RNA sequence: UAAGGUGAUAUGAACCGUUAUAACCGGCGAUUUCCGAAUGGGGAAACCCAGUGUGUUUCGACACACUAUCAUUAACUGAAUCCAUAGGUUAAUGAGGCGAACCGGGGGAACUGAAACAUCUAAGUACCCCGAGGAAAAGAAAUCAACCGAGAUUCCCCCAGUAGCGGCGAGCGAACGGGGAGCAGCCCAGAGCCUGAAUCAGUGUGUGUGUUAGUGGAAGCGUCUGGAAAGGCGCGCGAUACAGGGUGACAGCCCCGUACACAAAAAUGCACAUGCUGUGAGCUCGAUGAGUAGGGCGGGACACGUGGUAUCCUGUCUGAAUAUGGGGGGACCAUCCUCCAAGGCUAAAUACUCCUGACUGACCGAUAGUGAACCAGUACCGUGAGGGAAAGGCGAAAAGAAC
RNA sequence: UUUUGUAUAAUGGGUCAGCGACUUAUAUUCUGUAGCAAGGUUAACCGAAUAGGGGAGCCGAAGGGAAACCGAGUCUUAACUGGGCGUUAAGUUGCAGGGUAUAGACCCGAAACCCGGUGAUCUAGCCAUGGGCAGGUUGAAGGUUGGGUAACACUAACUGGAGGACCGAACCGACUAAUGUUGAAAAAUUAGCGGAUGACUUGUGGCUGGGGGUGAAAGGCCAAUCAAACCGGGAGAUAGCU
RNA sequence: CGAAGGUGUGCUGUGAGGCAUGCUGGAGGUAUCAGAAGUGCGAAUGCUGACAUAAGUAACGAUAAAGCGGGUGAAAAGCCCGCUCGCCGGAAGACCAAGGGUUCCUGUCCAACGUUAAUCGGGGCAGGGUGAGUCGACCCCUAAGGCGAGGCCGAAAGGCGUAGUCGAUGGGAAACAGGUUAAUAUUCCUGUACUUGGUGUUACUGCGAAGGGGGGACGGAGAAGGCUAUGUUGGCCGGGCG
RNA sequence: UACGGUGCUGAAGCAACAAAUGCCCUGCUUCCAGGAAAAGCCUCUAAGCAUCAGGUAACAUCAAAUCGUACCCCAAACCGACACAGGUGGUCAGGUAGAGAAUACCAAGGCGCUUGAGAGAACUCGGGUGAAGGAACUAGGCAAAAUGGUGCCGUAACUUCGGGAGAAGGCACGCUGAUAUGUAGGUGAGGUCCCUCGCGGAUGGAGCUGAAAUCAGUCGAAGAUACCAGCUGGCUGCAACUGUUUAUUAAAAACACAGCACUGUGCAAACACGAAAGUGGACGUAUACGGUGUGACGCCUGCCCGGUGCCGGAAGGUUAAUU
RNA sequence: AAUUCCUUGUCGGGUAAGUUCCGACCUGCACGAAUGGCGUAAUGAUGGCCAGGCUGUCUCCACCCGAGACUCAGUGAAAUUGAACUCGCUGUGAAGAUGCAGUGUACCCGCGGCAAGACGGAAAGACCCCGUGAACCUUUACUAUAGCUUGACACUGAACAU
RNA sequence: CUUUAAUGUUUGAUGUUCUAACGUUGACCCGUAAUCCGGGUUGCGGACAGUGUCUGGUGGGUAGUUUGACUGGGGCGGUCU
RNA sequence: AGGGGCGUAGUUCAAUUGGUAGAGCACCGGUUUCCAAAACCGGGUGUUGGGAGUUCGAGUCUCUCCGCCCCUGCCA
């Protein structure tokens, strides 16, 4: 039975990619928080 | 935005009161109006977004004097 | 999780 | 600075050095791919696609450089429209973003308390936004006092849980004055007479004192137990060094250090002196911040919730005097004191610690202490924001067990 | 543990080990204790600095009264023989402790409220661009040729191929029953069932964001969560309850 | 010459306890009197770790089905080979996109992983393997939509939007057959083609836009007709005489 | 030769018929709900060149980069915590029977589903058959059983004249031969004429393919023999209907629905989303749009304006800021 | 009657027997005309009722084929659990006893079965109540408020007539 | 003082006509390769409309809350000094 | 059941609500009409459900008791 996750690289990058996150300050605040936290993978982009 | 180009008046916030003194947040905005002022030196009409209080000071101060301050202010009339 | 068995006595 | 050395797991290999071009440490440079403010354009970040110009040639191409936007300034051109103006094209500068807390400003809750709940409280807190600095902000009386006087601002202790505020409930909560920390005053609203005066900012030029590598640094043997002595038992010695650490069990004299005494080619901080570049000191005569103060209306800020409510800020509507004049002295008036708003600048005492160094602890000792003593913001979970672990100890030496 | 009352067939616990709940700051009152004593004591700060300095202040030795005032008295009243409150009686500063107060205030636990973000890769609707629907029936309008009319109308035959038409696979739906219920599967399988050229279905993108969306409307759906999503913050909300 | 710790034993106090010792261990421990507390645990459906219980019970994942001989091996119901049997065959076959990321091929190994064993494996280890002018992507072009110079608006943040610039799921130049590797192939090889640009030569010569026009360029349903893929039969060729 | 393989050689390699959902077809016909864009491409000239440049044509020549390319891809490799009876878009579409991509059996090809071996109890699950009765069961014919195809005959109330209707009900179905040794039909060679001449036209009928019907015979209990494949009728409530809905206990009489009516709305429309700008409404204009209720169609929709709303009136009473 | 309490109203039809169904009656507790009324062909995984066919639905189950269950080998869970040396009866008792009293019975221990009890397991009861709990929703509850609307003033002027 | 007739004044009430604020989601020109915007020209409207402050009305459109206790369970009834 | 309301002329309703009960129709009597009615004139009617209390005095005020109405009898 179809579940909630249907993979799509183009959709995934357009929704949570580095350029999508950094386009707005609110997403840029996510990057600031993840940089402050020390995340190994800042964004979802490969 | 709602900013007077002469006096610099901008929206301010306050409270709606009531007979029960209940306070609700509100905004007070200036009585801004777009007017075409005749500047004699350039023999031209220059349009300014001014408040009603700003209109009174233009007569008192002169059209040229206020614009001189505006150029100092860099408001880009 | 579960769903409260409607074995309910009303 | 050096007789050793090619980072770690992590051996090995191939080598480099040994008295000074091994290595290591520090100063100053060089290089510094791609993404990212990202800035040639685009983009699903680490990719795609150019333009211009210079210079290369093997005539297939190739190598550099430049080309974002905005602000400011200056040129050149350039509409309707005659001048103009808007606009346009160049060229110079500057800004973009990131970062812990502290700071100023623009916005601004609710849970909660009131044993409910509207005013009120929570609270101008949380949070969002803007801006700046090493501090910020504030700041040189239209201030207070009370008929005596004080003399900018900030911070601390009192005053005092006082005076007051308050469904006069919950609760909120000064000031005057005093004791301290630290103190610093100036400029414009204008012209002269003097004159480059003081002072400040740039910079070089030295000195002094730091910072960024370092140098030297005292003094013990014997015996006993024991795998091993730093322990025991003897007898010494140093101490401006008995702070600590390491060494086969507890070391002042084994090692590293420590106390002291020293050190800089180069860069840099700080301070003094000094030289240039600006900067104006002093004197006289003037001038004395107007859509402002004040007022009406609606709010806000003052401990002060409209109350009899001064004072401050103003969204709205009005609107003076102006030194022969105004402001304040908690409604208001008179008298009397005190000050001169509607222009600015200003160090110190104050707040904070992402970061650097040293040191300290009746702080923790692996379920504790940072989530993390371990390749931890990792593994893992979640579309995402985000959440988030477990896991330390062989022995003195791996001698890690040939056969 | 909670109760008038539990062997109770009331709650709790499979066991062990580790961890796990009356603390802290400030102020205030009381007790104890120590010092000084009608006095006691300093705070900030200074300071080679736990000393010393600093008495700014605080408490006490005098109260009565709303207050002005008076004072071992005072208030009340015109006045008290009065009456109320006072007048012989040591306090103060440390330390420890018992209370109280403000803070999370002994610990654990809400459903929620508010703020800022993340989500329409699921699903709902919509937008753009593509795809899919075996086969077999029924035989509308219209058309032609006749018959009929003055002309129509009308009628017959033959052509035609209309439909949110029919039967029925793919596809899509999910009505009944059995199984399954620690599932093969956090909603399915088996045998039947409805739609199946359409208000159909589907692929790939896009858009609408939380008091908001979207909804052929069930309070449905909005990432296994919906009468107000998720994440973080206020936040150790609050919890007269257990 | 054996500290703490642990594990026995003995003694002792009214109790919480204390003392001493045997063994374990192998380096710390600490009198006394004071001082400070993260100062005492059985419970909180407490938290974390470890270990029981049910229990050698349920289950071992579609009732499509296996059997034998041989091989390898320490070991074969499960691997390899062979011969049968059975299952799918609009799929349970073949090729892709999306998505995954080496699972592909070869060698080697059986701890863990595989619901058993395993010599086997999508497990562990080491090598190898993905070859394009024509296939895709990139590129040119635009849809929905996004972003958006200036601009307009808005406390700030920001919102909308013009010129523009992105954005396929659509529109745009061209390759087929054969062969070959353990694993790749319209990519390699063989054979035979084709396309778009650049340069040069020769001849003939109106070129030219961010502009105009044409074209690109488009629905649903239905009806046949002409065909091919493909299948069948015959012929032909080769083999067979059961 | 290493079961692979490697090397060499290598015959025929045709016709007819059938035939797509593929191609012609981006066509044709028809309908109303009236069915992208841009660029490449073709062409036209402006300004700016017209000796040049540039264009056209023919040769020669260069260049075609970069990235992806294994493998899985209805699954043990993706989404489901699993080597999970689930989900996942496109392309390909063999033979016999059949209308068919249903179904049954097979080809190519791929598998036997990663615990087995015994035993043959109760009971449970998935199935088979059943004397006699035939719904007595049970809330209820739940389930099961039964019906089932083609052709033909025949077919009621009622009706909106379309339906109801596959109404019901019944008959014939195999095989062989004959009609007719392989028919009707379809396809169509050779041959023979004609051509301003070709992938031609007209004749011509060989050869293939091939129903359907009738008659005769024959076998069985049974000939639509398996699989496949409607149970039917009568009365009545509700909703007109196809459709939609509580993903995951409710598919309905609920919602929607065409239709009807009321009402708002004159276009800078009302309204809605937005502090605003603006956008939708709509590039529409009352034969339009929004809102509300009702819900095809047929016959119809009566009385009340007191209450509450709404609309109209504006004289008077009352009444804010302001003065 | 999808409405009717009394109620299984009364009568008729259907059945051997019909609280349902169908037809009427009207006494409409408490129908009623676009919150539409009445009819209505067709349609319906629509509700109720009846008939035929049909049958293991049943009288009343029997046998058979498979998959489990059982035995062996291998791998190997789970919910639960204060501790157990865990009998019946009658009585008592936080008032329904394996555990108390009395009395009876019972050698120790598996395996296959059935579920009466262990107030069995699951989940701090959804019903009820309570808290000066929470949330959504309604309205002529209260207080506000967006929006809409009124006027004054400002943006905002001139002239004339009454 | 009343009655007041006229007289200027000061405020308003309408009505009419203007343009010059303001409006234009009318036309035209330019910025400009532009259905935005701005500027220019012109027309129309016009001291209205519209907006600001203040103010009356309306306002489940949207919020924050209240909506008692005793009670042989609660509600209903009754009760509260 | 429980709670509210009601009982007035012959039938339907006013009542005053502490001191003396009306209206409509019906009925009766008299006119009018050939006669009935319609119309006109005139008029008599009541224990105010029953009882027991208040009070100097009750249909009225209080409480039971009959009869008749209207409401409730709800959550598991
Ligand atoms: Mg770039
Ligand atoms: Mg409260
Ligand atoms: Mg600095
Ligand atoms: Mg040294
Ligand atoms: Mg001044
Ligand atoms: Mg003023
Ligand atoms: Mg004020
Ligand atoms: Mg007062
Ligand atoms: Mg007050
Ligand atoms: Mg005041
Ligand atoms: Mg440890
Ligand atoms: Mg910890
Ligand atoms: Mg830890
Ligand atoms: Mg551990
Ligand atoms: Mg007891
Ligand atoms: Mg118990
Ligand atoms: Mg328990
Ligand atoms: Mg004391
Ligand atoms: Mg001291
Ligand atoms: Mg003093
Ligand atoms: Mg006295
Ligand atoms: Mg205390
Ligand atoms: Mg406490
Ligand atoms: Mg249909
Ligand atoms: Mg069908
Ligand atoms: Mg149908
Ligand atoms: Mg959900
Ligand atoms: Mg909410
Ligand atoms: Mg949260
Ligand atoms: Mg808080
Ligand atoms: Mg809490
Ligand atoms: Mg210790
Ligand atoms: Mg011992
Ligand atoms: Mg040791
Ligand atoms: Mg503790
Ligand atoms: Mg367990
Ligand atoms: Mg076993
Ligand atoms: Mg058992
Ligand atoms: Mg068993
Ligand atoms: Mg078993
Ligand atoms: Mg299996
Ligand atoms: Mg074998
Ligand atoms: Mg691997
Ligand atoms: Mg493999
Ligand atoms: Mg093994
Ligand atoms: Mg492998
Ligand atoms: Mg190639
Ligand atoms: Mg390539
Ligand atoms: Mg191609
Ligand atoms: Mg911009
Ligand atoms: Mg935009
Ligand atoms: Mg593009
Ligand atoms: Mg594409
Ligand atoms: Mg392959
Ligand atoms: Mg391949
Ligand atoms: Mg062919
Ligand atoms: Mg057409
Ligand atoms: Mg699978
Ligand atoms: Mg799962
Ligand atoms: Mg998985
Ligand atoms: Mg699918
Ligand atoms: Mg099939
Ligand atoms: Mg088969
Ligand atoms: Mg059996
Ligand atoms: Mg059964
Ligand atoms: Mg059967
Ligand atoms: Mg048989
Ligand atoms: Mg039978
Ligand atoms: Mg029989
Ligand atoms: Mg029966
Ligand atoms: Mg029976
Ligand atoms: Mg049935
Ligand atoms: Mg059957
Ligand atoms: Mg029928
Ligand atoms: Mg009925
Ligand atoms: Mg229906
Ligand atoms: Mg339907
Ligand atoms: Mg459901
Ligand atoms: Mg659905
Ligand atoms: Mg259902
Ligand atoms: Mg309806
Ligand atoms: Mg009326
Ligand atoms: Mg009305
Ligand atoms: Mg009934
Ligand atoms: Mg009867
Ligand atoms: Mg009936
Ligand atoms: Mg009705
Ligand atoms: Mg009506
Ligand atoms: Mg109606
Ligand atoms: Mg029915
Ligand atoms: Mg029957
Ligand atoms: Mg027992
Ligand atoms: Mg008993
Ligand atoms: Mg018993
Ligand atoms: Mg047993
Ligand atoms: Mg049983
Ligand atoms: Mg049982
Ligand atoms: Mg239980
Ligand atoms: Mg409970
Ligand atoms: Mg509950
Ligand atoms: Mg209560
Ligand atoms: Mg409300
Ligand atoms: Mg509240
Ligand atoms: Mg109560
Ligand atoms: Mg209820």
């Amino acid at each position: 039975m179809k579940r909630t996750f249907q993979p799509s690289v183009l959709k995934r990058n357009r929704s949570h990619g580095f350029r999508a996150r950094m386009a707005t300050k609110n997403g840029r605040q996510v990057l600031a928080r993840r940089r402050a936290k020390g995340r190994a993978r800042l964004t979802v982009s490969k | 935005s709602r900013v007077c180009q002469v006096t610099g008046k901008r929206p301010v916030t306050g409270n709606n009161r009531s007979h029960a003194l209940n306070a609700t947040k509100r905004r007070f905005l200036p009585n801004l109006h777009s007017h075409r002022f005749w500047v004699e030196s350039e023999k031209r009409f220059v349009t300014l977004r001014v408040s009603a209080k700003g209109m009174r000071v233009i007569d008192k101060k002169g059209i040229d004097t206020v614009l001189a301050e505006l150029r100092a202010r860099g408001e880009k009339y | 999780a579960a769903a409260a068995v409607r074995n309910a006595r009303w």
